[PDB]
């Protein structure tokens, strides 16, 4: 149903994820990174890319949430790991 | 941690009024709020969410609004099956953090307790314990005194009460007072008596019945 | 979806409470939510026991976490709680529910536990109609239980209307004590019957009590 894949100029200090939802679009993506207590809401991109620019390195497993155009809302923990690999795809 | 405080604590509204409840976010929490409804004995119930969201097939009476650090919970007409606690949450967090709730109760006109007293059954008796019941039937406000009488002496200590909730329909409270006995004890007395003193009534309402008949 | 929590509603103080929420039209394994337990304290406002996520990860009230242990069962599609060492200030309506991210969108319907000592099913006495003109009330004394709940009904569930189940008063025996009540015509008396219905599910306790004159 929904996959997160990793997109260039991702470091840590920015995280770059392109969004596809089955039959579906995002209307809101959010991250939470493993150690953190908040959630923090993702920038639209072109072409389903979400984006977020932090202040402090971002260390993940990372967490996401999400609501779509439809108003379908979901959270998947840990599904971008610490030590990802840009280009690669990541499913719940 | 985001402390999440809501206002009022607790109100009375009559069926018809508009109602607000406040919830303040200890930060700011943008439209990550959302608000419940808890009636006693059910689930909470999630009435808004996104702070103006509503919930499918809640009732269009409830709305949201708010951004930020304050947030407005409104019953646009107050139905009289809407006495609950309601309570925001915010989701900016992990911790989804609740308010501490607001109680909602039905302000109506003042009703006088229909009053019925009950014997203690022959069947209770034969186990060797006797209680008398005094029931207050469909009352409101809630505040009511039921003075228990034995043989024209008034009773105290030995009654323990207990009140429903307002009526889903009309608001009301019942209350029962029960008068526990020894069967002896019971059997050394004629008449037992239970008066009801309520803003409603004038005067006190007393029923009563001899243990014989 | 729904959820509908199980498991004793009475645990010894210093061992462990175990509750179990079984999922249905929905599979825990596909994830997408959080799986949740809330509960509430008599007097108190809804508190957070935790939450899971299906994979594994764990998120714990940091008041309670050294004494919570969540888990979950995709293969029987349900998740669990388990809090060790409880006290009396555990007993409390504990509720399953899903968060999906922001909301608690389903919840199950609650279920007491009481942190304990030692089951009793109820005596059940009439409370024969006494007469309002026009009306008389009737009911049913539910006597001498433990632990909460009963339920009781009239009639089978038939009749509802004018019925005012009493909230349980704590006896200083340490049983449970209600009445059941509801008000009837008085012109009925002669033809319908009135039988309460009480149920004691800890004690596997059920009564058919006729309420005549």
């Amino acid at each position: 149903k929904v996959t997160f894949t990793v997109e260039k100029g991702s470091n840590e200090k920015h995280l770059a994820v392109l969004v596809k939802y089955e039959g579906d679009t995002m209307a809101e993506v959010e991250l939470r990174e493993h150690g953190s207590d908040e959630w923090v809401a993702m920038t639209k991109g072109e072409g389903g890319v979400w984006t977020f620019d932090s202040e402090e390195p971002l260390q993940g497993p990372f967490n996401f949430r999400f609501l779509t155009e439809k108003g379908m809302k979901n959270v998947f923990d840990d599904v971008v790991p610490e030590k990802y690999t840009i280009g690669a795809t990541y499913a719940p | 941690e985001i402390e999440m405080t809501q206002s009022p604590s607790s109100l009375s509204a009559s069926v018809g009024d508009r109602v607000t409840i406040s919830c303040r976010a200890s930060q700011r929490i943008n439209t990550y709020l959302n608000w419940y409804q808890h009636k006693p004995g059910k689930a909470p119930k999630l009435l808004i969410y996104a702070a103006s969201s509503l919930q499918s097939g809640v009732p269009s009476r409830f709305s949201g609004s708010g951004y930020g650090t304050d947030f407005t919970l409104t019953i646009s007409s107050l139905q009289p099956e809407d006495f609950a606690s309601y309570y925001c949450q915010e989701s900016l967090s992990a911790s989804y953090t609740f308010g501490q709730g607001t109680k909602v109760e039905i302000k109506r006109t003042v009703a006088a307790p229909s009053v019925f007293i009950f014997p203690p059954s022959d069947e209770q008796l034969k186990s060797g314990t006797a209680s008398v019941v005094c029931l207050l039937n469909n009352f409101y406000p809630r505040e009511a005194k039921v003075q228990w009488k034995v043989d024209n002496a008034l009773q105290s200590g030995n009654s323990q009460e207990s009140v429903t909730e307002q009526d889903s329909k009309d608001s009301t409270y019942s209350l029962s007072s029960t008068l526990t006995l020894s069967k002896a004890d019971y059997e050394k007395h004629k008449v037992y008596a239970c008066e009801v003193t309520h803003q409603g009534l004038s005067s006190p309402v007393t029923k009563s019945f001899n243990r014989g008949e | 979806v729904q959820l509908l929590e199980s498991g004793p509603g009475l645990v010894k103080p210093a061992q462990t409470l175990s509750l179990s929420c079984a999922v249905s039209g929905g599979s825990i394994r596909s994830g997408g939510y959080y799986w949740s337990w809330i509960r509430q304290h008599p007097g108190k406002g809804l508190e957070w026991i935790g939450y899971i996520y299906h994979s594994g990860n764990t998120y714990y009230n940091p008041s309670l976490k050294s004494r919570i242990a969540m888990s979950v069962d995709t293969s029987e599609n349900k998740f669990s709680l388990r809090l060790n060492s409880v006290t009396a200030a555990d007993t409390a309506v504990y509720y399953c529910a899903r968060l999906d991210g922001y909301t608690l969108d389903i919840w199950g319907q609650g279920t007491l536990v009481t942190v304990s000592s030692s089951t009793k099913g109820p005596s059940v006495f009439p409370l024969a109609p006494s007469s309002s003109g026009g009306t008389a009330a009737l009911g049913c004394l539910v006597k001498d239980y433990f632990p909460e709940p009963v339920t009781v009904s009239w009639n089978s569930g038939a009749l509802t209307s004018g019925v005012h189940t009493f909230p349980a008063v704590l006896q200083s025996s340490g049983l449970y004590s209600l009445s059941s009540v509801v008000t009837v015509p008085s012109s009925s008396l002669g033809t319908q019957t009135y039988i309460c219905n009480v149920n004691h599910k800890p004690s596997n306790t059920k009564v058919d009590k006729r309420v005549e004159p």
